[PDB]
This record gives C-alpha cells, structure tokens and sequence, in this order.
C-alpha cells in the first residue's frame, strides 16, 4: 500500500494499556500465583504469551475471570514478566534470573527465555 | 511520521 | 532502574492485537457508523482515541456493547482510523484526507489531525 | 535487546 506510519504509535498504545492496568480499568482476569493475585487484560496476556494465547482461545477458558498458575511458579518471576508484557522492560537481575527464565518457559515467551539463556551462559 |  | 528492553515488543503486541481483531477474538464492542459496524477491543480504542478514552471510563458507557457514532462520521474515514489504531499505518489519500481529518478530530487523535493539516497545507 |  501507500500508507504513512507513526513511529511511536505502538509504544504509545502500550504505555496507555499499562496506565489502564495500573488504574484497574477494564481488566477482565485475575492471575493467581500461589498467595498472590495479578489483575490484567486477557488480550495483552494473549499478545505476549503462548500459554495465555492457548488458554484464552479455548472455548471454555476464554470465559473464566480467574486463572490459577502451576504452584511451582514464582510470584516475583510472574510480576517481572507481567511488567515486561506491559512495558517492553525486563528487570533481569542475578537474584531473579532463574525464576524469570523458568516463568518465561512456562508462559512460552521465547524472546525472554533467549536473553535469560544468554545472560546465564555469560556468567558460567 | 515516516514512509514504512 | 537497571532493566533491559526488547525493541520490537510494542510492535509485536500491536500485531497480535490486530490478529485477534481480524479473527473477532475477545472483541467486546461494536462501533456503529451509520449503516456500517466495526468490531473492536475497548482497551485498544481507549489507548488510541481521546473520545473512546472518555466513553469507556464513564461508569455507565463502560458497560455498553454497542456505541453509535455521530451521523456526520464517514464509515470509510472511521475504517482507515480503526486500521491505524491497530497497525500504526494510515492510508491517507487525496480522496479520503478531508474525511480522515474530520473523523480524527471527532475521535481526538491529535497526531493524525496534525499530519492531515500538514498534507492539506502542502497541496494549497 | 538493548539498554533503554
Ligand atoms: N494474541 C495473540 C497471538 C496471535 Cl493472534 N497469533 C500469534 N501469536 C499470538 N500470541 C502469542 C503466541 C505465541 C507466543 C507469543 C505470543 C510470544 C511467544 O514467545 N510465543
Ligand atoms: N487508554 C488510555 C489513556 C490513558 Cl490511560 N491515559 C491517557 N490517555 C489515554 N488515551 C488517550 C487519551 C487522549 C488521546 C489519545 C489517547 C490520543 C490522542 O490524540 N488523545
Ligand atoms: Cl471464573
Ligand atoms: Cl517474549
Ligand atoms: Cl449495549
Ligand atoms: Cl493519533
């Protein structure tokens, strides 16, 4: 086509989606990770995670307002990844890298798994 | 705005 | 913070949101523009438009599944802007620029109004 | 990935 493109549009959309999440506006699911609960938008979760894409395209699970993750999932690891989904920023640290990588593998977030593997290989 |  | 950032993340999220829209997955509103209907995600509309941000933060309108736009709004103009919201790409042409600019003013999409004004000024 |  003969379209023009606004370079910052995708980043501005994501910033606003994060603002809506922070104010709990039109959030439609709560992700339970052991004792912790995280409110989010199903569409953002699906757009970022192979696991959530699978869950919310399921004819029964698409209608659930609560999703319970595997008890082995670390809440801090999930929190870091949820922040990444809404911001493009990953808070990757020596103290959380193993939990973040395990959570990203479970959530099927290939690019995160990739940078975790590379950061681990550099430290060995 | 740019030509993509 | 000491975060790392994935450059293509925002663009990849938006591409997936557009894929969900195309397959009518978790769309929660229909925008009626005279004889035409457009299915979308309320959160994407709010993230792109001052008018939709206003509408879906309203305690009554947030729950509506159908929103009727002003009869003066051109459906093609709306279609072009809805595509822009989900892609960052604006199909701006001599034959549609007046309709696109009027629709962007109504929807409160400042960056679109800005490029339309500039393209019009260049042709006079 | 980059340093933002
Ligand atoms: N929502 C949506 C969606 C759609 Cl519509 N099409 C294709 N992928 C979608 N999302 C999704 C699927 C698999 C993975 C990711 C996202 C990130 C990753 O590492 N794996
Ligand atoms: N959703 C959301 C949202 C939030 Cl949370 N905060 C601030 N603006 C939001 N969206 C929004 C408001 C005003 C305008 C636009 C988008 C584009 C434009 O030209 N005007
Ligand atoms: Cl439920
Ligand atoms: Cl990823
Ligand atoms: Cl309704
Ligand atoms: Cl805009």
């Amino acid at each position: 086509d003969s379209c023009i493109q606004f370079t910052r549009h995708a980043s501005d959309v994501l910033l606003n989606l994060n603002r809506l999440r922070s104010r709990d506006i039109l959030t439609d699911v709560v992700i339970v990770v052991s004792r912790e609960q995280f409110r989010a938008h199903k569409t953002v979760l699906m757009a970022c995670s192979g696991l959530f894409y699978s869950i919310f395209t399921d004819q029964l699970k698409c209608n659930l307002s609560v999703i319970n993750l595997d008890p082995e999932i670390n809440p801090e690891g999930f929190c870091i990844l949820l922040d990444f989904m809404y911001t493009s920023r990953l808070n990757l640290r020596e103290g959380n890298i193993m939990a973040v990588m395990a959570t990203a593998m479970y959530l099927q977030m290939e690019h995160v798994v990739d940078t975790c593997r590379k950061f681990i290989k550099a430290s060995e | 705005w740019v030509i993509p």
